[PDB]
Order: C-alpha cells, then structure tokens, then sequence
C-alpha cells in the first residue's frame, strides 16, 4: 500500500486523541455484539450473556487495549505493517483460525468508535485514510492464508 | 429480519435524525465516495465534487427512501419496490456496495448521535440496514 | 426471497434427489471438510475421518433438514426455527460456513445431476440455500 | 501457496480433459445469470437479456474461453501464479475495478461446471486442490488492491 503523506498525517494525528483503553474496549465490545458469532473465540473470557456483562467484562475491556495497542503499532511503522502482523498472523490462522471477513468487521467497528469519538474531526478524508489503514491490517493478518 | 426492540431502536434514531435527513443523506453519500472511491464508477453522469449540489439533491432522495422504509418497517421489501428494481435491472449495483454505503451512514449518525449509538443500537441499525440493502437487490436472489 | 418458478426449480431437484439425500447429506458434509477444513473445528467431538458413520449420520440429518425446507417452502423460517437458535446460540457458526457448505451440495447436486443443474437452476437453487443460510443465523441480524 | 504434488497432479490431470471453449463459456455463463449483477461489465456484448440469450452468446461463448486460457496458464506455472496474473490485475482492478468477491464467485462456479463435467472422477480432495487454485488466481487478480 502507498501511503499518502496527508494519510500518515491523518492518521498519526487522530491516533493522538485515541485512549485505547476505552476505544479499544469499546470496539470490541461492539465486535462481540454487534456480531455475536465472535463470542464463540472468546469463550475463555467468561460472562458474555447480555450486551451489559460484555460491556464491562474486564477481559473484553483488558483485552481490547491489547488489540488496539496492536493497532497503534502500525501506526508507526505504517510503510511495514506486513511484517508488524506476521505473527498475530500464525495466531489467526493456523491456531485460532478466524475468518479474514471478521477482520473487517472488527476493522469496520474501529472506524465507527472513531468516529462517535472525535465528532467532525472525523472528516471523510481522515474516515478514508483509515480506511486503508484498517484495510491493510486485515490483509496485514490474512497474508498466511493464501 | 427485525424484531420488535430493534423497530424500537431504528425508529428512535431516525426521529433523532428528523428532518436533519437531507444532511445526513450527503454527507454518507460523500462519505462512500471518499473513502470509497470504486463507488463513483455508478455516477459517470453527475459531478462528483465536494457539496456538489447532485450529490446533496441525491443526498436527500437516499435518506428520504430510509425514512420511508423505517416507517414502513413492517413491509420494507414494498416500501422500496421500485428502487429494488432500478438497483438490480438498470443499475445492476454490486451487492457489496451495499455494505459500504449503510457502513458510512453509522458513521454518520455516529459523528452526529454518538450518545445514542449504543451497541445495541449500532446492531438494530446495521439490522435494519442489511434488510434494506436486501430488498434493493431482489432481483438477484 | 423465493419467486414462483424458483421454488418449481427447488422442489424439482429435491425430488430428482428423493431417498438419496442421505448420501448427498455426507457427500456435501465430506466435501466441506476437504475443501474447507477449518470447517472441521466446529466438530471437536467427531471422528472427522471419510466414511466414519458420526459424518455419514450426521449427514442424513442435514439434508433431511433441507429436504423439510424445500417442502414447507412458502415457510422455511419455521421449518428451521429449532436449528437457527441451535446454530447461533449454543454453536456460534461463523455466516461464512453457510455459503461454503451450501456450495459444496451445488458441487454435490452438479456431480449426481449435471443434466438438471441448468443455471436457472443453479441460480434457484443458490437462492435457496441462501434464505436457508439466512434464517439459520436469524439471532445475528 | 505452498503446493503439494498430489494437488499438481490433480489439478493438471483433472486440466487435462477440459475443453476450455464450452467449459469456459458455461462458467462465464453461469456467472453472467447467477450473479447477474456481473453483466453489468460486460455491457459490450450486447444482448443479455434473457438466460437464453446469455448462454450462446459469440461474446459470452468466445470471451469464456479467454478466461478458462487464462487459467490453464495458471495451471502451467502453479508456483509462479502471482506474476501470471500481475497484469490483468490492473486490468480488473485499475480500469474494470471489480470488486474481488466477483473473482471468488466465478471461481466457486468454476468449481461447479468441473463438478457437472468430471462427476465421480471429480472427488473431494481434487475439489479441495482446485479449490486452492482458484483462491490463488483470485489474490493474484486482487494483489494491486491493498
Ligand atoms: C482486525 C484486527 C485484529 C487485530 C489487530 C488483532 C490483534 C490481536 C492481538 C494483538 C492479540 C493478542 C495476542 C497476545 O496477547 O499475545 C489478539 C488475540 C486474539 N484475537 Fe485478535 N486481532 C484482530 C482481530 C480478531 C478477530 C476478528 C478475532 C475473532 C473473531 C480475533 C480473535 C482473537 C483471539 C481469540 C485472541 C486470543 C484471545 C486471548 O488471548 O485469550 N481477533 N488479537
Ligand atoms: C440503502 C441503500 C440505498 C438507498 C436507500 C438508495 C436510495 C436511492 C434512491 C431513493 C434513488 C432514486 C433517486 C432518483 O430518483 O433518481 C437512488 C438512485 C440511485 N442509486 Fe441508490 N440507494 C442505495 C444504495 C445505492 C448504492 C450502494 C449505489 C452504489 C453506486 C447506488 C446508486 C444509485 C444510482 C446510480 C442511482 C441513480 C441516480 C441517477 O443516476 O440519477 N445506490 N438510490
Ligand atoms: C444449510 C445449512 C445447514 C443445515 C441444513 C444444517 C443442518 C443441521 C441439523 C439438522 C443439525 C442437527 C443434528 C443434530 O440433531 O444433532 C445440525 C447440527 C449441527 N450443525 Fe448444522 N446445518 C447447516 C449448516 C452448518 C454449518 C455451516 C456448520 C458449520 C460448522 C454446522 C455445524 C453443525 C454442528 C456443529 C451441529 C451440531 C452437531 C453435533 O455436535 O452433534 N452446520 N445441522
Ligand atoms: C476469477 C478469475 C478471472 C480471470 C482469470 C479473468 C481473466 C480475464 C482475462 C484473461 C481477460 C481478457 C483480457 C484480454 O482479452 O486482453 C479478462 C477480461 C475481462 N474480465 Fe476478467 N477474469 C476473471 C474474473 C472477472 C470478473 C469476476 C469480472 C467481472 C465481474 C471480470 C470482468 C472482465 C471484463 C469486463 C473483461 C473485459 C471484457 C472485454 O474484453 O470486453 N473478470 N478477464
């Protein structure tokens, strides 16, 4: 992907105001909810019953930091995001093997929290800039499996 | 298809959009074609420029239909029956464009009614949106 | 949803496919866990091995399933309302699984029937099997 | 996509009795009325109205063995697919600018008319090796997206 230098701006400076905590949790949260087949690869996370236990679920909550802080990782190293993920990559695939389709719909939810978020600051170019981002992460995850 | 919560939620945020429609019908409209620019291939005819006023009168019709359908939404497939058609038979647009377009409307009613946009909300909207985008593209399945 | 001529179609094959839809039920089943095995992870408990009478049995039941579909066709959703919960509540199946397992009886129905498998067929038959995928996962959207 | 021989021999054995004039225009066939949003790029060949119309159409008919060609190509350098589509990649996503699901969609057909045409001799593990392929030749049509 060849990034834009408005893009790197775009995302490195809404990634600013990001508190990855509650974004991270809350993206998750609406992952598990919004889509609720996700649960099933958090099953070791517990109490997932209602829309309010995952809300609050410290494990949810803890573990949607986790992902997000992953996020901010390629934020840095936007140019080298194929290699930021090509770990968490064996993690998805081979072991827990999640369809890259979730990767977007967990990369779809990110892009709502943001934007909920940081109100108009959250411009359809900025939108668009991490659109790519997110769209990249996915790929990012999915290279091992094709 | 939609339960009787969900209704509850659909309609509570399109009167929390009200008549703020017309906006909000641009603004996801510029929206898909900014961050989704393999969209403006199905607007050859129109000036795809920033607050072009195409894109704003259309911006209204596509929200307007929304408004009607969330109305109607006990019997969304005949309250969009001639769209489903000019969607599938002249138009023949790709079913994942749907996708995109609803995506960028939670974006929308996201940046204006984050306070309402709750998880269960965001699911009754994408809900309704999925059957929206299902009964426009009848005519292939 | 389901036209007229289409469920003309649907029936057709399911007749053309009469008592043997035990067979085609492990068939598909089988195919499924070739072409796709990370399919294989949602049957922790069988013995996932060809022919093993666990995949055969299971088979049967499927397509029975189908078969009870196909039949109250003007009402699939309450034909399957027992399985969408099952399928969506305890067992959590990923959307995607649908269409793979749906393709795998095309490729099945294809291989017993190519000479009835017309694409207006193929066609009704996907439409099918897609409004079969879509109420079995009804606690979703 | 690390190949396995038994998938080489199967797929160029089952590559062997396939004749790529009526297969081809049967899979392009098939996607132009199962998927018929999909006509809406082929608006050159003129009359596609009808499912009848379709199906002996010169353009439909003689364009369907271009596209199967094109996979036999495939078939001859397996491990070298990611260049053997590099181009038609800017074709179809550059000019054409298909949404890559199409590319799964006419793969999974393809699947389908080597179903109806092979029967038995079509197995399950011969399924699965041209399965890959073909979720090969679609990355390789996609790589110039993200
Ligand atoms: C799209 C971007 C995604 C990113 C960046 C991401 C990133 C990560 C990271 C960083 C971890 C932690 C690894 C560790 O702690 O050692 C993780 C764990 C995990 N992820 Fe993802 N993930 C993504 C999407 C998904 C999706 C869509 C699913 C399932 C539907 C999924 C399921 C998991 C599971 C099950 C774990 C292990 C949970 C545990 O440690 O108990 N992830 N992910
Ligand atoms: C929920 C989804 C959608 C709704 C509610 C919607 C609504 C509408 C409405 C009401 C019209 C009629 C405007 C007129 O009278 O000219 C229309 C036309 C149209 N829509 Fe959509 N639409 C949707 C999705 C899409 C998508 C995804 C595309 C993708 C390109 C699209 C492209 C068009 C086009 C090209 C026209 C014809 C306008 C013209 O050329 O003048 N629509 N839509
Ligand atoms: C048209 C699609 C499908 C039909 C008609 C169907 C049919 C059935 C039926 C009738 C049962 C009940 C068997 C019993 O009483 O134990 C069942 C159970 C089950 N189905 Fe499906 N199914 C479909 C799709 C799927 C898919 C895609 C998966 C993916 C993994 C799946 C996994 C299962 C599992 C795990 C069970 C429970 C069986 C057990 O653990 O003993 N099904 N299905
Ligand atoms: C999945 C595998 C696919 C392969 C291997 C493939 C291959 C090709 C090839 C070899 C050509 C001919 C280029 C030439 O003659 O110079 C072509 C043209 C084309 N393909 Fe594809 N294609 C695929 C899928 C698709 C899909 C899914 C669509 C649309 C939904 C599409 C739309 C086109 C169009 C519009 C042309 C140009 C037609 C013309 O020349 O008039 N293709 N494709």
């Amino acid at each position: 992907v060849h990034w834009t230098a408005e893009e790197k701006q775009l995302i490195t400076g809404l990634w600013g105001k990001v508190n990855v905590a509650e974004c991270g949790a809350e993206a998750l949260a609406r992952l598990l909810i919004v889509y609720p087949w996700t649960q099933r690869f958090f099953a070791s996370f517990g109490n997932l019953s209602s829309a309010t236990a995952i809300t609050g679920n410290p494990m949810v909550r803890a573990h949607g930091k986790k992902v997000l802080t992953s996020f901010g990782e390629a934020v840095k190293n936007l140019d080298n995001i194929k290699a930021t993920f090509a770990q968490l990559s064996e993690l998805h695939c081979d072991k827990l093997h999640v369809d890259p389709e979730n990767f977007r719909l967990l990369g779809d939810i990110l892009i709502i929290v943001l934007a909920a978020h940081f109100a108009k600051d959250f411009t359809p170019e900025c939108q668009a800039a991490w659109q790519k981002l997110v769209g990249a992460v996915a790929h990012a995850l999915a290279r091992k499996y094709h | 298809v939609l339960s009787a919560s969900d209704k509850t939620n659909v309609k509570g945020v399109f009167a929390k959009v009200g008549g703020s429609a017309e906006a909000y019908g641009a603004e996801t409209l510029e929206r898909m074609f900014t961050a989704y620019p393999q969209t403006k291939t199905y607007f050859p005819h129109f000036d795809l420029h920033h607050g072009s006023a195409q894109i704003k009168a259309h911006g209204k019709k596509v929200a307007a239909a929304l408004v009607e359908a969330a109305n109607h939404i006990d019997d969304i497939a005949g309250a969009l029956s001639k769209l489903s058609d000019l969607h599938a038979q002249k138009l023949r647009v790709d079913p994942v464009n749907f996708k995109l377009l609803g995506h960028c409307f939670l974006v929308v009613v996201a940046i204006h009614h984050p306070t309402l946009l709750t998880p269960e909300v965001h699911a009754s909207l994408d809900k309704f949106m999925c059957a929206v985008a299902k009964e426009l593209t009848a005519k292939y399945r």
